[PDB]
């Protein structure tokens, strides 16, 4: 410690630790002498920067700061930090950590303020030279690491960091604003920024990701872009760097309101693009939603090769993913262009070889059959829907419909929705439509309209690649002047297709759903149909649905139920979007009527998802609204004003659900609370808010893919004994279907005792009935995720008929729709050219530990099992690929994402 | 009302309901009962020096970490656990750890195998997890569980 | 509920002891037949400092002040001598010496007779001896 | 690092729910409702005023009950029978009225100190692989502890009772202490810990109560997992032998049988213990069928300990100069606590210096500090 003279080199580690005479007199007194001595400093220069390195490994503060005290008068004192600019400026090297001793390692906030400034102003000129981006690198790549440079080091990077920042949101922008007085502009700071960014590229991540999304611009991304490319495999594995890019996007969601998360994710499409994964473009170019991008990756294995190699087979299965099917029709049609065999190829980019496996998995689950059955009541209606309820998916019960005894004894829509539950026993499935043809084209037009219900459910198996098309059958049915026949028909058009984008269905939809000029009810199934085949595309929002809107509130206004289930079907047709729903929202509002206020909060949720953190606020005010009012005063109408406050409750949990699927995976864990405190707000206000809440709670589970699974329904449905409405407990079982006899296993007792055990009229009875079946497959046939998978990101198309129903009072024909149950994830089985219908093995993991990212990734431990696994959900969602041992390379990576498998023997 | 109201805190009854009256101007503590029964103080290490060598070994292993947890939370490091003080009896073992708790600013609670200081559990194989907790309510502090090992 | 009244009033004393200190008072006296009553806390310097030991042992020159002075009080004959006492036990409580001259009381009215005979002093020896093989003439250790 | 974002959208959710909820509670809570008014009006018509907790012993079916207070009294109290006739039991804590006694009410849950012992509030910040390394000897711990909670429907397909119990042994500090602590992250289910060394009192009589009471607790919720963590401490550890010995550690042993499987038929017990004096143990309790598969573990081999050290220097900073291969050399057949304590004293050794590098030199030197540990009660040197 104590001055010990020059004589050993031991001793000057002790002789600067109390007062350099090396630094302090030499130098100040050099350079307020002769201006010839600059000769001299520079040889000196090199004597100081040796003891700042010895002395850039001892911890205390003292002897660094005090060491260095008259050193940081000599920036201004005598080297006056610029005489003849060059020799100055680069004898700013050693006294820079001089400003931030005092700066950083130690308070007085009389010093700190100062001293930020100070250290901003000689960072930007002394990076001219580039030697203050040297100085910066000997601390980000440290000599032997200690406590000093953790804490200084970050100060150096902040000072360009805070300018950034401050450019957007101020009106003064780089120079002008003084809390830095540096510029971001110029080739004197701009090319610091690029410099820095290459070294803490090599090692690390820094300021790296952070001067991007600070600009705002994709420019930014771009210029990374170059830097990475080349680095991507030698200065640091491709693995890591998907790491990288993931981690920029998923990170910023809050931060990118849609018109920049979108202009970030192109960026992102071309790294991957120019990296060798071609599994990587395709699930963020479906994520764009932009039809030339899936066509650009489908086109990089196609056009290489003049044969079918790997890349054809591959080429599909990245296409197939979807169940949407925009990706399934888009390949279809490159392949004939192509010209290989098209019996094998078309198929498997479309949806049919996912027949095929499923009834490989339903060989090993088997059949079960458990239905009651007692004539003449609502027991009766209720019987028979729910063995089609038990038969959900493909499986095999032929006999039972064949007795086409009970589907004549039930009567009015009852046989309609009995026709449907029969559609569900063959979903996704070839048969089916053999036994509905009987039903057609004979008695009561009720079982026609039923059948066709049934033959959406059945031809979402296959409707790309243009091989049995819905269309084909279904056109004659909307021609009939019927409304029980064209309002059935178009509704199975929807589920049929899916998502997936076709010109004979889209358009047929198109000049009816702008015939709303009619008085009709059951018209409101055109845009329910309409909405699920558009979503899937980053959507235009077409004019159709927006003007149909308008014209039934002039032909209308006395029947609020039509207008109330047309309303949910804009903001769904809408949802894929948020850039495009900011300017129908406005439009929305130009007219008012306080039935038009019910349309523009549903689409609130829609215009905001990608932050809804304002979103949530917005619907929380307009409670308040009412109430407020009324005071204010005092210091036909009906229908209008019914639909205005049972909109606002539905909008509120609307918001809740696109936002935490869009940007979280884990506040899913907050989300919960909202609603128990939501509905607890309700509860002791309005009462007929409350009705539409209840059953809007089993859908927020639904929706969000929450946790447990186990303890909150069950907890909710004692309450929901005590309260009116009993449709409650059918939405707290589509989140309980998750694995079936997982947590269906308590499903069934629970709803069975508030069906069995309570009596408060044969109208309610129904609804508990069918509830219990609803929730078990036989020994888990399947699993729903609402998520596209491949996102877990995304939103759904097919399980959007799920979703629909909260916000309406129960019915029968309500009691229709929810035979459908779509939404479906496929087991995921390894592939080959002679087609594998089982897996091999599989990795998955319960608990990752990383927080680095959202969900982290699975690390090369997991839980290992064997072959015949149907995809497993939350407890289980991290996947990981186990076929590298058996000296077989996947092609298609796995993370719990819903895609199947395909591997290439050596 | 409730909030102004806590476990362990005395108020004033009006008794023929014993309806609450107001918060009395005392509070129990239970953590100072077992400390003053036993009845230790505290020291500085100008009343320990003289082995001046065994205040920086222990000075190094609990001060700093109190003091400042964050260097070990960079070098990754999972701090000291079970810290021997041994030798011969009354060498100023005791008024060490004495010294410690009042520069690291703990409460210095001796235990020395008393049942006494209890009345309220009277045993230590029911109350481990009770000691650990009121030196959680009561935090930080100085656990000083002095095991003889002739005891019996 | 009974151990809990005992200790409640121990505590007390305790507390008590602390507001004693800095007193001209002399903090408590107090004594016990055994040293395994104790509590940590009690024994502890502040509250009891000071361990004055009564030793049973006790030297030549003591035995014979103890015999002594209980030979002030009563008569004697000429006869009969202190110093043949100090050979045959040498550790005694100041109680037995208290209790064999009153012993030998009692034997000399069986004589009838009020001065003290060294027959009467040494059959009260023999009784209640509490004899010893540590002690002198007792001994093949030497 | 690089986490700050979604820690700012962890809070971010946060500020939305603090905020909502604090409204809703003030102010629009609205009891001006009838349904929420007139059920509490006529509830604290009949409800007290002093309510005079009580002690019940014993029902009886005729709208009675005799309750024994703490005060001193018994009573003969009557019920107003809108609290449900039979859901009260013996052991509740029940409001009697302050004039003529009656149930007004009854409290559903009261608890003790001895229980806290048991229960925890904990969640550990380690989670599995932070046991990273003997990773198939810990297929038998999640495949009969982790899985039939997750999934019955495996153990459906095959049908018959599901695993019950394991038993964990082998040399101390290879992990046993972490395997159970870090099963209990994964699974969520009520995890209760209690240590061997107080199941041993002084106090006989009490020590059958305790045993019985912990799986009686454990079944009344209706998951749980109960790690006895060291059931080789109730031969080697004893107070006194008149209120200890043979006696107290018989009966505890007894008790523990009725309840590990007993004639109790009591809730989810998933049973851990971690041992390595299973030869102390009853045949009644490695009896099979409560131990289901059990679990040896040995030392690791060498290239298992290249498992072990990586993860515990990942948390440290490295260099290019840190070997881990040659630290690995040196030790042959030693527990990883012997690894993770060189690991927790090479920092050690960094503390020492007050330098915040870790080096190839600090891992070494502790490694003989580690070796002076194993051989310095040793005394022969070289095995005479
Ligand atoms: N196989 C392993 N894989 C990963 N970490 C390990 C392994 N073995 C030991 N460790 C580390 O060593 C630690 C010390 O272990 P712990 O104290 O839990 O050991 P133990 O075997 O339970 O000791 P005891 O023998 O005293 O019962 C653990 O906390 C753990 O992180
Ligand atoms: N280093 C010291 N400085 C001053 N006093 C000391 C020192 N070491 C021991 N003592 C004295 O010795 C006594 C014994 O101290 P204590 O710490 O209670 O001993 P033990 O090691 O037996 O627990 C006290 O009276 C105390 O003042
Ligand atoms: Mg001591
Ligand atoms: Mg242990």
């Amino acid at each position: 410690m104590v001055d010990e003279s020059d004589k050993k080199q031991q001793t000057i580690d002790e002789q600067s630790q109390i007062s350099p005479e090396k630094q302090t007199p030499n130098k100040k007194d050099k350079k307020k002498e002769e201006e010839e001595q600059l000769s001299e400093e520079d040889a000196k220069l090199k004597t100081d920067l040796e003891l700042l390195v010895e002395r850039l490994k001892e911890d205390d503060s003292s002897l660094y700061e005090a060491s260095l005290n008259a050193l940081k008068e000599s920036i201004k004192n005598s080297t006056s930090s610029m005489t003849a600019v060059p020799k100055p400026l680069k004898f700013l090297r050693p006294t820079y950590p001089d400003l931030c001793s005092i700066y950083d390692k130690w308070t007085d906030p009389n010093l700190k303020s100062s001293l930020a400034d100070v250290l901003s102003i000689l960072a930007m000129t002394y990076s001219e030279n580039g030697k203050h981006d040297s100085l910066r690198y000997r601390l980000l790549s440290d000599v032997s690491d200690f406590e000093g440079w953790g804490h200084e080091y970050i100060r150096h990077l902040a000072l360009e960091i805070g300018e950034v920042y401050n450019d957007q949101v101020e009106k003064d922008a780089e120079d002008e604003t003084s809390s830095d007085g540096s510029k971001s502009d110029g080739s004197a700071a701009t090319s610091g920024f690029e410099f820095s960014k290459e070294d803490t590229l090599r090692l690390c991540l820094d300021i790296v990701p952070y001067f991007l999304k600070h600009n705002g611009e994709e420019d930014a991304v771009d210029l990374l872009l170059e830097i990475e490319s080349i680095d991507k495999l030698p200065q640091f594995v491709d693995e890591n760097t998907f790491q990288r890019v993931c981690q920029y996007m998923v990170a910023c969601v809050p931060l990118l309101p849609p018109p920049e998360d979108v202009a970030f994710l192109k960026t992102a499409y071309s790294i991957y693009l120019s990296q060798n994964e071609l599994t990587d473009a395709i699930a963020l170019a479906v994520r764009l939603g932009e039809e030339d991008m899936i066509r650009s990756v489908f086109d990089a294995t196609s056009d290489p090769v003049m044969h079918k190699q790997l890349a054809y087979i591959l080429a599909a299965q990245k296409t197939s993913f979807e169940y949407e099917g925009v990706q399934d029709i888009i390949g279809n049609g490159k392949l004939s262009e192509h010209f290989l065999y098209l019996a094998k190829e078309l198929n498997l980019t479309g949806p049919k070889v996912p027949e095929d496996i499923y009834k490989s998995h339903l060989d090993n689950s088997k059949s079960v059959f458990s239905s009651a059955g007692l004539d003449s009541a609502q027991q009766n209606l209720a019987s028979s829907f729910v063995n089609g309820f038990l038969n959900l998916g493909y499986c095999n019960d032929k006999l039972i419909v064949d007795n086409d005894n009970w589907v004549y004894k039930t009567k009015g829509d009852g046989m309609t929705s009995a026709v449907a539950s029969i559609g569900s026993i063959y979903q996704w499935n070839l048969d089916g439509l053999q036994q509905l043809d009987k039903y057609l084209y004979v008695d009561e037009p009720e079982v026609k309209a039923g059948a066709l219900l049934g033959i959406g459910i059945s031809a979402s198996g296959v409707h790309d690649g243009e091989v049995e098309p819905a269309l084909l059958l279904l056109q004659d049915y909307v021609t009939n002047p019927d409304t029980k026949i064209s309002s059935a028909a178009i509704l199975g058009l929807g589920i049929a297709f899916a998502g997936s984008k076709n010109d004979e269905v889209l358009g047929l939809l198109l000049p009816i759903a702008a015939s709303t000029d009619l008085p009709i009810e059951t018209a409101a199934m055109a845009s329910l149909a309409l909405a699920h085949v558009f979503v899937g595309t980053c959507n235009g929002d077409i004019t159709t649905s927006i003007m149909d809107n308008f014209l039934e509130r002039t032909a209308i206004e006395l029947k609020t139920d039509w207008v109330r289930f047309l309303a949910l079907a804009l903001g769904i047709l809408y949802m894929g979007q948020g850039e495009q729903v900011d300017d129908v929202l406005e439009t929305i509002s130009a007219i008012e009527h306080p039935m038009t206020s019910a349309i523009e909060v549903l689409v609130g949720s829609c215009a905001y998802t990608g932050t809804g953190d304002v979103l949530l606020i917005q619907d929380l005010l307009h409670r308040l609204t009412p109430k407020n009012v009324k005071g204010e005063e005092d210091a036909e109408i009906k229908s209008e004003e019914k639909k205005g406050k049972s909109s606002d409750k539905d909008a509120t949990t609307d918001g809740k659900n696109d936002d935490e699927e869009e940007e979280k995976e884990a506040g899913i864990v907050d989300e919960l609370a909202y609603a128990v405190l939501g509905i607890a707000l309700i509860a002791l206000g309005e009462d007929i808010g409350k009705e539409m809440s209840l059953r809007h709670f089993g859908h927020l589970m639904h929706y969000g893919n929450e946790h447990i699974r186990r303890m909150v329904p069950l907890a909710m449905g004692i309450v929901s004994v005590s309260d009116p409405q009993m449709k409650v407990f059918d939405t707290l079982t589509r989140f309980s279907h998750d694995a079936d006899l997982e947590v269906s296993m308590n499903s069934i007792f629970a709803m069975g005792l508030c069906g069995a055990g309570t009596n408060n009229a044969r109208l309610a009875q129904l609804l508990r009935q069918l509830a219990s079946y609803y929730s078990r497959e036989q020994d888990a046939l399947f699993i729903t995720r609402l998520a596209q998978g491949l996102l877990h990101l995304g939103k759904g198309t097919m399980t959007m008929d799920v979703f629909n129903d909260a916000h309406v009072l129960n019915k029968v024909t309500l009691a229709s729709i929810l035979t459908t149950a779509v939404g479906l994830v496929s087991p995921s089985f390894m592939l080959k050219h002679h087609q594998l219908f089982y897996m091999l093995n599989a990795g998955i993991r319960p608990k990752f530990i990383l927080a680095l990212n959202d969900e982290g990734e699975p690390i090369k431990v997991n839980v290992r099992v064997g072959q015949a696994v149907e995809t497993v959900g939350q407890a289980g969602r991290p996947k990981k690929i186990t076929g590298w041992i058996t000296q077989s390379t996947p092609v298609l990576l796995n993370h719990g994402e819903r895609a199947e498998l395909e591997t290439d023997e050596y | 009302n409730v909030k102004d109201l806590k476990a362990s805190q005395r108020v004033c009854l009006r008794s023929d309901s014993y309806m609450l009256h107001k918060v009395l101007e005392n509070k129990a503590d239970p953590l100072v009962s077992l400390m003053m029964v036993e009845k230790v103080p505290d020291s500085t290490y100008d009343m320990v020096g003289g082995l001046t060598k065994q205040i920086k070994e222990i000075k190094e292993v609990i001060e700093l970490p109190v003091k400042h947890p964050e260097l070990f939370e960079s070098l990754g490091i999972a701090q000291p656990k079970g810290v021997i003080l041994y030798g011969p009896p009354g060498t100023g073992k005791t008024l060490l750890a004495r010294a410690v708790a009042h520069h690291t600013d703990c409460k210095f609670i001796r235990v020395s195998g008393a049942e006494l200081v209890q009345k309220y559990i009277g045993e230590g194989s029911r109350m481990v997890r009770e000691l650990f907790v009121m030196a959680r309510e009561h935090a930080p502090s100085i656990i000083f569980m002095d095991e003889i090992d002739s005891i019996g | 509920g009974s151990d809990r009244e005992v200790q409640r009033i121990l505590i007390e004393l305790l507390t008590q002891m602390d507001g004693f200190d800095q007193s001209t008072n002399v903090k408590v006296i107090m004594a016990t037949n055994r040293a395994d009553t104790l509590d940590p806390a009690l024994l502890r310097p502040g509250r009891l400092d000071r361990k004055i030991e009564f030793p049973s042992l006790r030297d030549r020159r003591e035995r014979r002040l103890i015999f002594g002075t209980i030979a002030s009080k009563m008569s004697l004959a000429p006869e009969a001598d202190l110093d043949s006492l100090i050979i045959r036990n040498d550790s005694l409580s100041g109680a037995v010496i208290a209790a064999i001259m009153q012993e030998a009381g009692l034997r000399a009215v069986r004589k009838n007779r009020y001065v003290i005979l060294q027959s009467d002093l040494e059959e009260a020896y023999a009784t209640q001896v509490k004899t010893d093989n540590t002690v002198d003439k007792f001994d093949f250790y030497k | 690092r690089c986490k700050l974002k979604l820690l700012r959208m962890e809070r971010i959710k946060d500020h939305l729910l603090l905020e909502e909820e604090f409204v809703s509670n003030s102010e629009i809570l609205k009891p001006f409702e009838k349904k929420q008014e007139e059920e509490k009006k006529q509830l604290e018509e009949i409800r007290g005023n002093p309510l005079s907790i009580g002690t019940l012993e014993e029902i009886i079916d005729d709208d009675h009950a005799i309750v024994t207070s703490p005060t001193m009294p018994d009573y003969y109290v009557s019920i107003l029978s809108f609290v449900d006739k039979e859901l009260l039991e013996p052991g509740c804590s029940v409001l009697l009225h302050h004039k003529t006694m009656s149930i007004v009410g009854v409290l559903q849950d009261d608890a003790d100190p001895m229980v806290s012992v048991m229960k925890m509030d904990k969640s550990p910040t380690e989670s599995y692989s932070d046991i990273g390394g003997l990773e198939s000897q810990i297929q038998e711990i999640k495949e009969s502890v982790e899985l039939p909670l997750t999934h019955p429907e495996l153990y459906e397909e095959m049908g018959i009772k599901p695993p019950k119990g394991v038993i964990l042994y082998g040399a101390p500090g290879t992990g046993k202490t972490l395997l159970a602590k870090a099963v209990a992250n994964q699974t969520s289910a009520t995890f209760l810990r209690i240590v061997g060394s107080e199941l041993i009192q002084k106090y006989l009589g009490d020590g059958p109560r305790l045993c019985r009471q912990i799986f009686k607790v454990a079944g009344e919720n209706a998951p749980s997992i109960v790690f006895i963590d060291e059931i080789d401490a109730i031969g080697t550890k004893r107070y006194d032998s008149n209120s200890g010995g043979e006696r107290e550690i018989q009966r505890t042993m007894l008790e523990l049988l009725n309840q590990l499987d007993g004639f109790d038929d009591r809730g989810d017990v998933k049973v851990i213990m971690a041992t390595n004096k299973i030869e102390t143990l009853d045949p009644a309790l490695i009896r099979p069928g409560r131990i289901d598969r059990k679990i040896l573990f040995e030392n690791p081999d060498l290239s298992t300990k290249k498992k072990i050290l990586g993860i515990h220097t990942s948390k440290m900073n490295l260099s290019e100069d840190v070997n881990l291969e040659t630290l690995v050399t040196t030790k042959d057949d030693l527990s990883g606590a012997d690894i993770q304590a060189m690991c927790t004293e090479a920092g050690l050794l960094a503390l020492r210096e007050r330098r915040m590098q870790v080096t190839a030199e600090d891992f070494k030197q502790a490694k003989e500090r580690v070796m002076k540990n194993k051989v310095e009660e040793n005394l022969e040197g070289l095995y005479l």
